[PDB]
């Protein structure tokens, strides 16, 4: 789902955007690896995992 | 569903027909108002060649 736009008047000339943050999104491994490098950010390991 | 590639629904197709569309529109003009400029001559040459 390319959030293109479109520019020129005539055909072609549009820019492609790239949106991709989200919550779940932390430390690019290739995705969410398990419970790090996503969800830390979500459900943070400091519970008493981090004593 | 797309905007660029498919060549059918891609804005590329589409605008092509718009263009192209009006310029059918500019060359028909074109040929009309060149009987027009026939028909004023050709009436100076009735006119004064009759008179």
């Amino acid at each position: 789902k390319n959030l293109v736009f479109q520019i020129g008047a005539n055909a072609t000339q549009q820019i492609s955007v790239n949106i991709e943050d989200m919550g779940a999104d932390a430390l690019g491994i290739k995705e969410a690896d398990g419970s790090i490098a996503a969800l830390h950010s979500v459900n943070d390991l400091d519970v008493t995992k981090f004593a | 569903d797309n905007a660029a590639d498919c060549a059918d629904i891609g804005f590329d197709a589409q605008l092509k027909v718009v263009d192209e569309a009006i310029n059918q529109v500019s060359s028909q003009r074109a040929k009309l108002g060149a009987v027009q400029n026939r028909l004023e001559h050709t009436i100076n040459n009735l006119s004064a060649s009759g008179e």
